[PDB]
């Protein structure tokens, strides 16, 4: 005995939970282009001396599925989302009967409407009356001379985008606030969420971009070994599968369309930007894919699905059955305009049981769109005027059920993407928050003076 | 040891530099840095600055009243119980990390708390009373 | 006793548990607990937020200098003026509340805390020129 | 004298008044004082006031891990090197202000911040490991 | 005739009781800062201000 206690501040202990986090994204692109829809006109830059220790001896478990740091960063972007279009111009007096006829072909695939209507004018007394043009599936049937209506007119409002907002995805940090630390896995085969034994505590995360993307995520992040394969639950075929790739295949998409911007004032001072006359010949959207890389990327995959998925049935390749246009087809936002490439084309491969060609996508284009899913208010996306390309990585695939089968044999995972807060865990796997705890007391013979 | 560098060695090599981990909690996360400010990220960063201070401030409260107002290690005049842990000198401190310590204590960790305060402060402090001028 | 027991007993009986109200009002009022959250309540919370620290600070500045980091006693090295208060040594601490005691010194509390400052910390800091190394 | 009366004048002058500096500005600003209240001055005195602690703090945690939590002058035993200057005991305290002293340790002030943790707390409240009891 | 802001920007009506006379607004620093006003009376250009409050 005889032996007293003795209180310890700076103490390393911490205990499982989360708390708000922030921006953190360097000098990017400020005067040549501004405006930006996710690091908005001012966010917390980065120091470039990169925050990282290694932590030995720790084997802290980890979680991914029920990480909060992917539930704050579907919420951030929403509301950020918003934030960047309440102060836009509103489409409300476009939704009047339209009288469309289909575009010149030499009367004789139709795909757009040369559409019109009339609208308010800088004068509410006066109307005027423009031609534009308009995408299919933005626009479906009423009830000779076809007249059309704007297909989010039925359920929702309408807000046009701001001319000058960039849409394209830049890295933001997710860095910890202060008491907190965010532990990295640093272990290559981190399958499922279990014990990381490689920790590592750092201040700010990697370079994060949100990447909007359906089915197939593009420009993620991955650390070698074999193509990865993540899964909430391996045995529940229902839920959903992330995949990630050893190696991005490089692909490019692009609109061959040569468009222009007319711009017509309604009311005071806004102005719709529509598409007028396409000049220089009318063309298809296509998104190429390197034939012979991916080849050998569906070959590793089915390869480390075996080892995981018995290595014995039989592979069936499908295109994603059932579903809707929008999350069904590899949605996502390149260029301004919305591009839905058309997947059917790539898992029709199957492979089981032991100057060059390149396998290229149709694609069309939506200037309507409310994404994931959000009923509450729709954006019209003005037509960017001259080219667009894409030429993105892809690092990732998104893979959903394989039907019931009752035991058997035969079964694989056509792609789905229904969530849009899955596509941030491909970059969010390896994260999670502490609650540091400075506090900690251990006993030891030791007292200070008797009286004082 | 730039920053929690012995989270999984010793409770003895931890208390070699527990000053570092001190150090920067309280500081850390650089917070220090159209024409509107009322975005979503101002509005993280503010609130995440407020627990910085009053979860800090939560913990230097505690140590004022407990004679350790600039001290990052006093020992207490508090006796310690059998009833909290069984193991001897160098059982623990040649052997477990403060992780595992910290759950070993998490059950009675508040009944320790309150007798700190009485022994180390609520009589220390006035003992004085008859020897401060006599 | 829980919070505020002696508030209505001797400034004696107050100050044999003073400990107990000084832990609960730093900590005290749980602070720590359609997508948006800019709603009355948020902004009600933060500000009630951030004046009790900014309550807490404006008083824990004071002891600072007064060589009361870490106690919740001082004795300090000032003379006590008549003017002040007439009453002896049994008069007062037997006899008052600290309520009573908080009136008769409001006219001149802000002497004192200037007369404070002085003694106890900007010469005894300095008397150590001689004592320090010599 | 009032605040900063001193500035202009000598270290050692500035050093027997430096109270006055470090009451006034934790405290200063008198921050404490259509039915909305989200104009754009309340959010401009909110944040404000957030800095007006999380400087304060970012300072008082340095002394804290400096043995002085309340005290405006430690002495403390980390010995001088004499690439920080060259100037003798009374050649730099008879002769500069602070002001042009703050920039001929600017250079070199981190340094010597690293080393104050390690000789006054990381070493002097472990070196009673074999004194404390005995 | 035509109002000339409906050709370029949209308007919306100043409220009838919203005062529009200049009154002191002081500006004062926050907490760990102080402002330096210079008390020279010839302050040509800006320099070195010797009367400093
Ligand atoms: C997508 O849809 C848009 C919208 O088109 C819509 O429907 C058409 C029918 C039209 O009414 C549009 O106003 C409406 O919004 C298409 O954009 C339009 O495409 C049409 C295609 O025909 C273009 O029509 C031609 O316009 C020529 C010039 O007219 C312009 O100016 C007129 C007033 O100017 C007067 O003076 C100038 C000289 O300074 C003269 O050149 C002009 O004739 C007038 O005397 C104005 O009223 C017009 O709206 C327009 O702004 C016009 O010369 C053409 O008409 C000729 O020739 C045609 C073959 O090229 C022929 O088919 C016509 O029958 C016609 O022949 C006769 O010409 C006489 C000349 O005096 C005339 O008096 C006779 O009446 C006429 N015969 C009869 C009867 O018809 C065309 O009318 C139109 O300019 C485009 N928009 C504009 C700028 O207004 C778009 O092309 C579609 N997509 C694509 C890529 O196809
Ligand atoms: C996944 O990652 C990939 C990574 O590749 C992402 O894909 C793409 O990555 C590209 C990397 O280069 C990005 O390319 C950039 O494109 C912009 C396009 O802006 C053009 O148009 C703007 C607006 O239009 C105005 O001007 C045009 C004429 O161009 C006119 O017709 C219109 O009417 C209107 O007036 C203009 O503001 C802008 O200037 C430009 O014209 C481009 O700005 C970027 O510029 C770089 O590269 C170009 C071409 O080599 C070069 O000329 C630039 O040089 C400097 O000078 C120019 C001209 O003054 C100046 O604008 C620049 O600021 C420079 O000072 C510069 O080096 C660049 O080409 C692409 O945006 C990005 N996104 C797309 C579309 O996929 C991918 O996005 C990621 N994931 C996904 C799928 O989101
Ligand atoms: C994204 O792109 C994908 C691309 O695949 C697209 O998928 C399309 O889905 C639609 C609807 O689900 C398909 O639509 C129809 O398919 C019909 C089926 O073929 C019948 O007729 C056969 C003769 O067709 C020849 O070509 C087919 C390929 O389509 C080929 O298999 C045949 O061998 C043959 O060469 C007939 O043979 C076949 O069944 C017999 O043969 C098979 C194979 O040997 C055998 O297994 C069976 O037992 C049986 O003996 C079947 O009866 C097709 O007929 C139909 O229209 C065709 O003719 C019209 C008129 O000329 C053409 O205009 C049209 O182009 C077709 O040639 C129609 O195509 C479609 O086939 C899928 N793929 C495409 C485009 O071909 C997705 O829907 C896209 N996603 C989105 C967003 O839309
Ligand atoms: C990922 O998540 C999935 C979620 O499915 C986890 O998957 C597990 O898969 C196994 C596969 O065998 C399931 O096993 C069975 O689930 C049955 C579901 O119960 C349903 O029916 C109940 C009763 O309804 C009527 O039909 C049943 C049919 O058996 C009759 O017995 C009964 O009399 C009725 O006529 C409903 O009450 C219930 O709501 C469902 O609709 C279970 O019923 C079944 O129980 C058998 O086995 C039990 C365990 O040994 C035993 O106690 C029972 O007596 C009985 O013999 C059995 O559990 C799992 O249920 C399923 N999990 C979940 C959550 O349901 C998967 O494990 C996970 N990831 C992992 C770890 O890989
Ligand atoms: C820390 O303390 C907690 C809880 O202890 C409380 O807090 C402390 C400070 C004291 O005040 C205690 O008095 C308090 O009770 C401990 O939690 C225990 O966790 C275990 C595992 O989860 C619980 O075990 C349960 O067992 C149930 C089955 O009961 C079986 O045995 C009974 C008795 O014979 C029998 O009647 C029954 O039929 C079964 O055979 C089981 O159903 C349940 O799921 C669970 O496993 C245990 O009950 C908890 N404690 C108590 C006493 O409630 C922590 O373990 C402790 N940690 C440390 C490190 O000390
Ligand atoms: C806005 O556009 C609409 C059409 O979507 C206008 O409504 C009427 O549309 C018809 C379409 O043929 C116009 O045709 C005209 O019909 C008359 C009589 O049948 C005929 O003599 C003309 O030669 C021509 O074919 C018609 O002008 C137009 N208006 C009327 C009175 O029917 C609508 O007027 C436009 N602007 C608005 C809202 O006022
Ligand atoms: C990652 O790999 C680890 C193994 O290193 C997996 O852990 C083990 O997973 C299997 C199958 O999921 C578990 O077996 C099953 O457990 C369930 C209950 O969860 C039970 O219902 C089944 O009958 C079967 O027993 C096993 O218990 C589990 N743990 C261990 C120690 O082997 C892990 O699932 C993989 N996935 C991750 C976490 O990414
Ligand atoms: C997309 O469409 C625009 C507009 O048509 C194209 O811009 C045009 O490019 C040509 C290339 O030679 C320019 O050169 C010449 O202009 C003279 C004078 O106007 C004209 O007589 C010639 O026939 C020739 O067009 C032309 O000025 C320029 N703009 C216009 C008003 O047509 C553009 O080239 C197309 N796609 C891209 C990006 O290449
Ligand atoms: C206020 O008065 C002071 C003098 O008390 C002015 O300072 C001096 O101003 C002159 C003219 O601006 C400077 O001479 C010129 O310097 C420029 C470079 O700045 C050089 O390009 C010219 O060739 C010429 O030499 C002079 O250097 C400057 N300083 C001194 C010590 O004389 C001041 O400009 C006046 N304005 C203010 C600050 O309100
Ligand atoms: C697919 O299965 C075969 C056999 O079912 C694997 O070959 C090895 O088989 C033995 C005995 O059944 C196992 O103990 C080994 O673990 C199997 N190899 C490995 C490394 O898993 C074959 O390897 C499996 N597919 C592949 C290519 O991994
Ligand atoms: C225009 O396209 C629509 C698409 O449904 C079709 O119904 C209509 O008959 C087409 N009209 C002509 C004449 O091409
Ligand atoms: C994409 O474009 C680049 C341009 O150099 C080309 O090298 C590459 O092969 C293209 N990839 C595909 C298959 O689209
Ligand atoms: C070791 O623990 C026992 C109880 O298990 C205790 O009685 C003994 O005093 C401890 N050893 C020392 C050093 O006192």
């Amino acid at each position: 005995e005889n032996l007293w206690v003795t209180v310890y501040y700076g103490v390393p202990v911490w205990k499982d939970a989360e708390t708000t986090l922030f921006c953190a994204s360097d000098a990017k692109a400020y005067e040549t282009e501004k405006h930006n829809v996710w690091a908005t006109h001012a966010c917390v830059p980065t120091d470039p001396n990169p925050q990282e220790i290694h932590l030995e001896n720790v084997t802290e478990e980890f979680n991914m599925w029920k990480n909060n740091m992917v539930e704050q960063m579907h919420t951030d972007i929403i509301s950020l989302w918003d934030q960047s279009l309440k102060p836009c111009v509103k489409l409300t007096p476009l939704c009047v009967t339209l009288q469309c006829t289909n575009v010149t072909n030499n009367i004789t695939r139709t795909e757009l409407k040369n559409c019109s209507f009339n609208m308010t004018t800088e004068l509410r007394d006066k109307k005027q009356k423009v031609y534009s043009l308009f995408y299919r599936l933005d626009v479906v049937q009423i009830n000779s001379n076809k007249e059309y209506r704007l297909i989010n007119c039925n359920t929702s409002a309408i807000t046009q985008a701001c001319p000058k907002v960039s849409f394209e995805p830049i890295p933001i940090h997710y860095c910890a606030p202060a008491g907190f630390a965010i532990l990295k896995c640093k272990d290559k085969k981190f399958n499922g969420t279990g014990p990381c034994p490689s920790v590592s505590t750092v201040q700010c995360t990697h370079g994060i971009k949100p990447v909007v993307s359906t089915q197939l995520l593009l420009n993620g992040s991955l650390a070698e070994e074999e193509v990865m394969i993540r899964s909430e639950n391996i045995t529940n075929n229902a839920k959903n599968i992330l995949v990630q790739f050893n190696t991005p295949v490089q692909i490019n998409c692009t609109r061959p369309n040569n468009n222009t911007r007319k711009s017509i004032r309604i009311g005071p001072g806004q102005a719709f930007y529509a598409t007028g006359d396409i000049i220089g010949d009318i063309r298809q959207a296509h998104c190429n894919v390197s034939k012979a890389t991916w080849n050998e990327t569906l070959g590793k995959v089915v390869k480390q699905l075996r080892k995981h998925f018995g290595n014995n049935t039989i592979i069936r390749f499908a295109n994603s059955s059932g579903g809707d246009l929008e999350v069904t087809t590899h949605s996502f936002n390149c260029g301004g305009e919305f591009f839905y490439c058309n997947t059917s084309g790539l898992f029709n491969s199957t492979w089981i049981s032991n100057s060059n060609d390149s396998i290229t996508l149709p694609c069309r284009i939506k200037q309507i769109i409310n994404m994931w899913q959000r009923i509450g208010q729709a954006m019209y996306a003005p037509p960017i005027q001259g080219v667009i390309r894409c030429v993105s990585n892809i690092t990732g695939l998104i893979l959903t059920r394989d039907g019931g089968s009752t035991n058997s044999t035969t079964e694989t995972f056509r792609p789905g993407g229904g969530d849009m807060r899955d596509n941030w865990r491909s970059e969010l796997y390896k994260y999670k928050v502490v609650k540091i705890e400075p506090l900690g007391v251990a006993p030891t013979r030791c007292k200070r003076r008797v009286v004082g | 040891l730039g920053f929690l560098g012995a989270a999984g060695s010793t409770m003895g090599a931890a208390s070699m530099t527990l000053t570092v981990q001190a150090r920067n909690l309280l500081s850390g996360i650089v917070q220090q840095q159209h024409l509107l400010k009322l975005t979503v990220w101002g509005i993280k960063q503010l609130q995440a600055r407020v627990l910085a201070v009053e979860r800090y401030l939560r913990d230097q409260q505690l140590l004022g009243i407990w004679g350790c107002s600039g001290k990052l290690i006093c020992c207490t005049n508090v006796p310690w119980n059998s009833s909290w842990s069984n193991r001897n000198l160098s059982e623990i401190w040649d052997n477990m990390t403060w992780l595992q310590w910290d759950k070993e204590i998490s059950n009675y960790t508040q009944i320790i708390y309150g007798l700190l305060e009485e022994s180390q402060n609520q009589q220390e402090k006035n003992e004085q009373d008859l020897l401060a001028l006599d």
